[PDB]
């Protein structure tokens, strides 16, 4: 099976600067067209949310800030401005094999 | 080796009209059959394979039935150009059998 | 009395790629062959080394259902003898194999509008594949520029490419659920029956 | 690369039991056989037997039937034999060994775990 | 727009089964998976497996083999889910996820409620 | 295309031997089980066998055995049939005829060759 | 319970000589035999699968031979590296029965 973990599960940002969250992969888990890595938002009492499609093509209908980047087996995400709304945790996830893994989840609290 | 028959070796039937061959096979066999056409002075070609499967660049008119035993042919509305012989095939144990044939000619 | 599942790896819902093949060991059976002949929806049915008249007439000693999806013009790849990118890379049969590789067609199942990137294939190995051996390093791979540091530069590619599975590409583009039967016919005690 | 790393050497009494290990990590362990070797010192190979570690099935052999019992761990990708009531006659190589196509050879070699039993 | 409904809140006694619904509503049913995904008070989120309505099939992972099916009505256009055999550390809110066409599945898109399930006496 | 070539007519007296060239052309010759058949005049056809190409491992009908041995050679990709002691009962067409591409069962036959009507 | 027989316990020659090493079988084992190499540290790795010449990642001098039931390994030219006892194998029936050992060492 192919695990994730999020570093670093505790991150707190000021308004004006980006954030960085990180996802390690245990595979690599890529090829040549594609990136096989997901990207979620869950704010607490509420389901979770969209924001990347195979790790770099954004889904349509999310403020265009959530951009995300990664090669093989490291992925990080960046918010460049942060807001009242981001203060949610943010899921990981594979679709490798069939075991699909959401990852651990950091939550982001604005400073 | 398997027989296999069919009704009538001349079945002679007018233009634009139905035709039905009949290829009764000796032993079971579940649907592994095939058909196929012969112009005189060339080699056959493979029209239906499988007892129903239409292969591709026949024309639909024709239609693969039948399951047990006996399966049957049938041709929708018939032109000049299928005037010819018609071998009944099994393709289940090794002598890989041919039917008997049926020569057509308009009436 | 009890019949060993036919219906587990046959009519499965998702099948497996084709550099991690899966594979069940089939053992204590009373193994009814009739359901596999009587559909016109198998494909190709070609028995090595067994005529398939025979196959409910005989007792072996294990039966490894192989399973994976391929392209329409690889089922012939998976064959005694042949090379190609599937049979060299990915899973080579032996020489002497007595089996029977069943595939059928599945365009309703394994295809998307935009395409279906789930099953993948090998592209490039150092050696080509021994009889059924199986590899799933997905490494960032050496093919040359001899210092490596995974970036995935000039001369180092990645070692699967996806297969590209629409509705509209004809046949030869199409995905056929191949399952490979293979009988282990060993002196030993007669393990699985008709 | 694939290698097959086994256990180190081992003391026994008469009476008691050791439970060997070889550790299989570089190919699929639970798609192929195991199988156990002996060397008496001085004299060939005797297969003890095979264990499928897919479903746990056992081929063992006539001789070594009830004295080595064979189990396989499908998560530590490790295999064991468990030689009981022994005597001075299990003194000798342990072996472990497997391969994709069992008709066509035995591919991969452990090193071997020497066994002597005494007091 | 597409969306998604589930049942109530529900308390579980230990050893029972529970339907969990899932009402779909405003697409073509036959063309999209309907993934199920649990989530145990703030851990991480698993997923359980979705069923194809166009093959009639699922794909349960291995560790929810046991103790989870997945049953769906194509006529009404709703999907169902029953847990048997349950200990108590099983009690979490259960998500009712949206997938892609049958085997192609790499996102979920539109997700349910969740019914939040309790496991006591 | 997918093109299947033969010699022409042959001419022989009762008691010789003959053979007759099957050259492939246009798809992987490795890959594909080439058969043969004979078709006497006005009558339905009948078996002789077939050549996997790769090995040269024959099989052949019952009623001929004797007469028809087959050959292969996978660098001029030809399939060879050696015809020996003819009467003039065996005075037929013979065809040399792959299967479907894409159909694969063992025995149907998509496209044929021309044909060597042999006296 | 087909019983290798292997016919030498010890054989000996020096660099650059052409040794053979033959086991006989006992019944018909129809080409399923093997050929191994240890040397003495405890080291087994196989040097030839299948009887007729398909080895597995040696040099290109160990080729054996034979058919039927009579079988025998050989080396073209053998140096230090080439030091073992070289057993046989039988893959048809269980148990599989190894070899006596042929153990090398330079005159
Ligand atoms: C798989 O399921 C279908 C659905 O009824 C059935 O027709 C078919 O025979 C099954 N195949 C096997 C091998 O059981």
């Amino acid at each position: 099976d192919i695990v994730l973990t999020q570093s670093p599960a505790s991150l707190a940002v000021s308004l004006g600067q980006r954030a960085a969250i990180s996802c390690r992969a245990s595979q690599s888990v890529s090829t040549s067209s594609h990136n096989y890595v997901h990207w979620y938002q869950q704010r607490p009492g509420q389901p979770p949310k969209l924001l990347i499609k195979y790790a770099s093509n954004l889904e349509c209908g999310v403020p265009a800030r959530f951009s995300g980047s990664g090669s093989g087996t490291d992925f990080t995400l960046n918010i460049h401005p942060v807001e009242e709304e981001d203060s949610a945790a943010y899921y990981c996830q594979h679709s490798w094999e069939i075991p699909y893994t959401f990852g651990g989840g950091t939550k982001l609290e604005i400073k | 080796d398997i027989q296999m028959t069919q009704s009538s070796s001349y079945l002679s039937v007018s233009l634009g009209g139905r035709v039905t061959i009949t290829c009764k096979a000796s032993d079971h066999i579940n649907n592994w059959l095939a058909w196929y056409q012969q112009k005189p002075g060339n080699a056959p070609r493979l029209l239906i394979s499988g007892v129903t499967n239409l292969e591709t660049g026949v024309p639909s008119r024709f239609s693969g039935s039948g399951s047990g035993k006996n399966f049957t042919l049938s041709i929708a509305s018939l032109q000049t150009e299928d005037v010819a012989t018609y071998y009944c095939q099994q393709y289940w144990s090794f002598p890989w059998t041919f039917g008997g044939g049926t020569k057509l000619e308009i009436r | 009395t009890n019949l060993c599942p036919f219906g587990e790896v046959f009519n499965a819902t998702r099948f497996a790629s084709v550099y991690a093949w899966n594979r069940k060991r089939i053992s204590n059976c009373v193994a009814d062959y009739s359901v596999l002949y009587n559909s016109a929806s198998f494909s190709t049915f070609k028995c090595y080394g067994v005529s398939p008249t025979k196959l409910n007439d005989l007792c072996f000693t294990n039966v490894y259902a192989d399973s994976f999806v391929i392209r329409g013009d690889e089922v012939r790849q998976i064959a005694p003898g042949q090379t190609g990118k599937i049979a060299d890379y990915n899973y080579k049969l032996p020489d002497d194999f007595t089996g029977c590789v069943i595939a059928w067609n599945s365009n309703n199942l394994d295809s998307k509008v935009g395409g279906n990137y789930n099953y993948r294939y090998r592209l490039f190995r150092k050696s080509n594949l021994k009889p059924f051996e199986r590899d799933i390093s997905t490494e960032i791979y050496q093919a040359g520029s001899k210092p490596c540091n995974g970036v995935e530069g000039f001369n180092c590619y990645f070692p699967l490419q996806s297969y590209g599975f629409q509705p509209t590409n004809g046949v030869g583009y199409q995905p056929y659920r191949v399952v490979v039967l293979s009988f282990e016919l060993l002196h030993a005690p007669a393990t699985v029956c008709g | 690369q694939v290698q097959l790393q086994q256990s180190g050497a081992e003391l026994a009494r008469p009476g008691a039991s050791v439970k060997l290990s070889c550790k299989a990590s570089g190919y699929t362990f639970t798609f192929y056989w195991m199988q156990w070797l002996k060397q008496r010192p001085g004299q060939g190979l005797e297969w003890i037997g095979a264990i499928y570690p897919g479903d746990g099935d056992t081929r063992y052999t006539q001789r070594f039937k009830d004295k080595a019992t064979l189990t396989a761990d499908k998560s530590s990708s490790t295999a064991y034999i468990q030689l009981s009531s022994l005597a001075s006659e299990d003194s000798a190589v342990y072996y472990c060994a497997g391969g994709e196509y069992d008709n066509y050879g035995f591919d991969y070699w452990g090193q071997g775990t020497t066994l002597t039993v005494s007091s | 727009e597409v969306q998604l409904q589930q049942s109530g809140p529900e308390l579980v006694k230990p050893g029972a089964s529970v339907k969990i619904s899932c009402k779909t509503s405003g697409y073509t049913f036959t063309e999209y998976t309907l993934h199920w995904v649990k989530q145990s008070h703030g851990k991480s989120l698993e997923w359980i497996g979705g069923f194809d309505p166009n093959f009639g099939g699922a794909t349960y992972n291995l560790k929810f083999e046991d103790k989870a099916t997945l049953t769906v009505d194509k006529s009404s256009n709703t999907a169902y889910m029953e847990l048997r055999s349950l200990t108590s550390e099983d009690s979490a809110v259960f998500y009712c996820a949206r997938g892609d066409y049958g085997t192609s599945y790499a996102y979920f898109d539109f997700w349910g409620q969740g019914t939040t399930l309790t496991v006591s006496s | 295309e997918i093109q299947l070539q033969q010699s022409g007519p042959e001419l022989v007296a009762p008691g010789a031997s003959v053979k007759v060239s099957c050259k492939a052309s246009g798809y992987a010759f490795t890959s594909y089980n080439m058969y043969w058949v004979r078709q006497s005049h006005g009558k339905s056809l009948e078996w002789i066998g077939y050549i996997v190409p790769y090995n040269g491992g024959t099989t052949y009908n019952q009623e001929f055995k004797g007469k028809a041995t087959l050959t292969v050679d996978k660098s001029s990709n030809t399939a060879y049939i050696h015809l020996n002691s003819l009467t003039s009962e065996d005075s037929a067409v013979y065809y040399c005829a792959k299967e479907g591409t894409y159909y694969g069962y063992d025995g149907v036959l998509a496209d044929w060759g021309q044909g060597t009507l042999v006296t | 319970d087909i019983q290798m027989t292997q016919t030498t316990s010890s054989l000996s020659a020096s660099l650059g000589d052409r040794v053979t090493i033959s086991c006989r079988a006992s019944q018909d084992i129809s080409n399923y035999l093997n050929w191994y190499q240890q040397k003495p540290d405890g080291t087994v790795k196989l040097l030839i699968y299948y009887t007729s010449r398909l080895h597995s990642g040696v040099p290109s001098r160990f080729s054996g031979s034979g058919s039927g039931t009579d079988y025998s390994l050989t080396i073209s030219n053998l140096e230090q590296e080439d030091i073992a006892t070289y057993f046989c194998q039988q893959g048809t029936t269980l148990p599989y029965t190894f070899g006596g050992g042929t153990k090398l060492e330079i005159k």
